[PDB]
């Protein structure tokens, strides 16, 4: 709606131009899961 | 560096013992090590600096501070230590000041430093250079410490400063640099980022310091240096304090309890609370694994009192009853009432299970009572300790300070003792009873008192000096800082938070009226103080909440304001027939602008105020055909005032015919021509006119009045056609005077027509702007062609011609600066449409602008003239 008003003459391009299929999107999922402890965690340390 | 030294000492039997300087360790040996460490290794880490301060320098600074005593002041070792400290250590510490940020983990050390150096600043046998070095080191240190770490130094300064001795020159500056830097820490509710918010005690200390300094400076005799040093400190302290804050030489005087009789009916309560106190003490010990045994042993965890309270003798029970009665006696001496009103609601051996007092809630009143008992415990202990030290020749104690200078944590022990007593009294069914205030309120009332004192003093013609040298800058700074708090309303908040009460608004209005009345017809009597007073009026005029006070308020302030308006009108009428040109006009213009901008017109200018405004309108417009150099010099101020007044007026005085429909007119509760005649005259004078001379009144007065009148009444309608016609006529008038040399008035006119351009119609692009820009481009092209032809010769005669073009460019640099700010606002409203649908006129005007731009870029004289004009005219 406002691409021609500001942006067209400055040389800017739409993000998804010349694409055959819609862009895939990822989202944040709030479901707890078990994961390995990082080797450089700020607070916790695991030793064998 | 960490090796000890042999300081002088007194044998208490004969003379003092003094070391032999030629056969022992000397600080001059440590100075070389300090120099080597500074020059070779340097200091880069905060931890290393903290370690060095811990082991290296602090003991020597403490030794010097201790040796500051009179009996040891002039000894050789004291002088050697002074030289060592002032030549090596303190400069090194000063150079490493920025390393002190974020040292919250070592607070206890830092305070110990800040005290000691401060004491070193007050030595007796020190040269001027050493004192300067110490003061500079302290001032550098205080610039980087967190604000929350300077509380104890502030506590000391609160005691030291308000005496205003010869030693107070340095401390004041320190405070001046503190509150100016950390004003957000004390003012804003959210505080300073990453530094938190202030506490109650700091605000209390700041208020005490401010009032003490003010009261002390009130009575002192005149001294220019003292005033110059003290005024900025007062301004900073006043500006660092919230306006709506409410506040909740140690000689402890606890209440006299020796002759206080406790009623016998409280004996059972005393016994129950004594057993409770024992059980609580025993419980804490037994849970920390302490047990009964003949001896008091810290290692084996044994105490002979870890047994039931029933097993104690009556004399032994006094260990608990004696402190309780003392508490009860204090409560009785204060005439507090204590009356029973309700029912008195596993280790080896002794297991006391006292009731939990954490579930017992104290009201605000009982907590205030606990605070009063706690203060009395502090004063009781304080008086006993002071007497003990005085008798036993002892030193000092950090708790020998007033209770109100202590933090919540330092008060905790005495507070908890008092709270435990009132909770147990409550738990056991006893009813115990004791049987404004804003900073701005007191500030304003003191200002009013001083205002009436100064009015009396001026009527009579030291206090004059204090007035003119203190009160005016303080009012200036304080109200410039805090206008928003006074302008806020409960229904519409403007500032960060809070809003002034109605009484404060009434007080500020009364103060403004009183000052305006005082300054009348006596500008010369104030001499060099005349300008500053005027400034104050402006800052007051920009802070009046006229709507609230006029809607509801005492008759006195309304009468004062009406009298002020009537007096202003009378003065103007007398003038049109020395003081009005200097003081009255700017203040009146500022007041009208404030009223118009904040939209108070419909609520303030009513009844006789409208009559006064009508008189002012007629008197101002009556200038007319009169011609004189004085009028020529005076016209712009009158034009600006008339424009503001026309902006603020609530009745359409230019269209009397519809006056029956106005609900704010006086007639529902005479020589100025009608609007149509004005528009017709402007239209007929725009064509076949083209001379600023022989028509100065229309340009300098009428045009701003119309440009201010039309936009106000367009909103509640007149139509946009009038605005378009006025803009076209203004453009034609401006273009008709391009060749004139002295045309300063144009710089003003383009300012007044700016709000109109928002309502322009598209057709005006084709009819008006294009011919004017074309004429400007043609003139610029001719000028640049002449310049090129002149520069082609490059002979010695070019100096004759260069100035000739140096004039011309300047004239051009004027004309465009009158048109271009008017044009730039136009396109910002229309450009989108031009992008949606192509228009040849926009392309043509772009061509003209590009031609002007390349002409500007080619020549350097153009840039020089433009820069000179911008610098001289002070435009933005």
């Amino acid at each position: 709606r406002f691409f021609a008003i500001c942006g067209l003459q400055e040389g800017f391009e739409p993000f998804a131009i010349n694409m055959q299929r819609p862009v895939t999107t990822w989202f944040s999922k709030s479901l707890p899961q078990f994961e390995a402890v990082p080797l450089e965690h700020p607070h916790y340390e695991v030793s064998r | 560096i960490s090796l000890p030294l042999q300081i002088p000492t007194l044998g208490k039997d004969g003379a003092l013992v003094q070391p032999k300087m030629s056969a022992s360790f000397v600080p001059d040996h440590k100075a070389s090590m300090v120099l080597f460490l500074d020059r070779v290794y340097g200091i880069e880490n905060q931890d290393f600096l903290l370690h060095v301060l811990d082991v290296g320098f602090l003991p020597d600074m403490r030794a010097a501070a201790s040796l500051d005593t009179a009996t040891f002041s002039t000894t050789e070792m004291a002088l050697a230590l002074n030289r060592y400290l002032c030549l090596a250590v303190l400069p090194l510490i000063t150079k490493c000041a920025p390393l002190f940020a974020g040292t919250e983990h070592r607070a206890i050390m830092v305070d110990s430093m800040l005290h000691t150096v401060y004491r070193l600043s007050r030595g007796r046998s020190l040269t001027k250079a050493q004192r300067d070095v110490i003061e500079e080191c302290l001032m550098a240190l205080c610039r980087y410490i967190r604000p929350s770490m300077l509380q104890h130094l502030l506590r000391r300064l609160v005691f030291d400063v308000p005496i205003l001795n010869e030693f107070a020159k340095m401390p004041l500056k320190l405070l001046t640099n503190h509150y100016e830097r950390c004003w957000k820490y004390y003012c804003l509710p959210t505080g300073w980022a990453n530094f938190g918010v202030t506490s109650e005690e700091e605000l209390h200390l700041t208020r005490k310091l401010f009032w003490g300094i003010f009261d002390s400076l009130a009575h002192k005799k005149y001294d220019p240096e003292l005033y110059r040093m003290a005024m900025p400190c007062l301004c900073a302290i006043a500006g660092a304090l919230p306006p709506d804050y409410v506040d909740a030489n140690f000689d402890p005087r606890p209440v006299e309890t020796l002759n206080v009789i406790i009623p016998e009916k409280l004996d059972s309560f005393i016994n129950k609370f004594a057993e409770y106190t024992h059980e609580k003490w025993a419980f804490d010990k037994i849970q920390n694994n302490w047990s009964y045994g003949e001896n008091i042993d810290e290692e084996l965890k044994t105490h002979p009192m870890l047994r039931p309270y029933k097993t104690f003798s009556e004399k032994d029970k006094e260990i608990y009853r004696w402190p309780i009665k003392e508490s009860l006696k204090a409560m009785i001496a204060w005439e507090w009432t204590i009356e029973k009103a309700r029912e008195g609601e596993a280790r080896e051996g002794y297991n006391p299970q006292p009731p939990d007092l954490s579930g017992v809630t104290l009201s605000r009143e009982l907590q205030a009572m606990a605070e009063q008992l706690a203060e009395n415990y502090h004063n009781t202990w304080g008086r006993k300790k002071k007497q003990e030290l005085e008798a036993k020749g002892g030193g000092t104690h950090p708790l020998l300070v007033p209770y109100d200078t202590l933090t919540a944590k330092e008060k905790a022990r005495d507070r908890e003792k008092a709270q435990e007593l009132l909770k147990f009294l409550q738990m056991n069914g006893y009813a115990v009873t004791r049987g404004e205030k804003r900073f701005a309120f007191g500030f304003l009332q003191q200002l009013l008192r001083w205002m009436d004192i100064s009015q009396e003093f001026i009527a009579h013609l030291q206090e004059i000096k204090f007035f003119a040298k203190i009160l005016l800058p303080l009012i200036n700074q304080y109200f410039t800082n805090h206008c928003l708090y006074f302008l806020s309303t409960p229904a519409k908040v403007l500032g960060s938070g809070g809003h002034a009460s109605n009484k404060e608004k009434e007080m500020i209005t009364s103060l403004f009226c009183k000052l305006a009345a005082l300054v009348r017809h006596r500008v010369s009597l104030f001499g060099t103080d005349a300008p500053a007073v005027v400034n104050c009026l402006h800052i007051l005029a920009r802070s009046l909440d006229a709507r609230t006070v006029m809607k509801s308020g005492p008759e006195i302030v309304k009468a004062g304001l009406r009298s002020f308006f009537e007096s202003a009108s009378e003065d103007i009428e007398k003038m049109v027939e020395t003081y009005t040109t200097v003081a009255l006009l700017p203040v009146l213009t500022t007041l009208f602008q404030h009223i118009a901008q904040h939209q108070f017109g419909d609520d303030v200018i009513l009844d006789d105020v409208q009559v006064s405004c009508y008189r002012t309108l007629c008197s101002i417009y009556s200038l007319g055909t009169t011609r004189n150099p004085y009028v020529e010099k005076l016209r712009p101020a009158l034009g600006e005032c008339l424009a503001r007044l026309a902006a603020a007026m609530p009745v359409a005085f230019l269209e009397p015919q519809l006056n029956e429909y106005n609900a704010c007119s006086v007639y529902t509760t005479p020589d100025i021509p009608v609007l149509e005649r004005l528009m017709a005259d402007i239209g007929g004078l725009a064509e076949s006119g083209a001379r600023y001379t022989e028509m100065p009144h229309v340009i300098e007065i009428t045009l701003p009045m119309l440009c201010s009148y039309l936009p106000r009444w367009w909103e509640r309608g007149v139509t946009s056609d009038h605005l378009n016609s006025l803009l076209g006529n203004i453009l034609r008038i401006i273009v008709n005077n391009l060749g004139i040399d002295e045309a300063s008035w144009m710089k003003r006119l383009a300012v007044f027509a700016q709000p109109i351009v928002s309502r322009a119609r598209p057709e005006l692009l084709h009819s008006h702007f294009i011919p004017t820009i074309g004429r400007l481009r043609k003139r610029a092209g001719k000028v640049v062609a002449e310049e090129e032809q002149l520069r082609l010769e490059a002979k010695a005669e070019a100096e004759e011609g260069e100035l000739l073009v140096r004039d011309e460019f300047s004239v051009l640099c004027r004309d465009l600066y009158a048109l271009y700010p008017l044009l730039i606002r136009y396109v910002d409203n229309n450009r989108a449409h031009w992008l949606t649908e192509p228009n040849p006129s926009a392309e043509e005007l772009f061509r003209m602008v590009g031609e002007i731009f390349i002409y500007w870029s080619k020549s350097h004289n153009f840039k020089r003239e433009e820069q000179n004009f911008v610098v001289q005219n002070e435009i933005n």
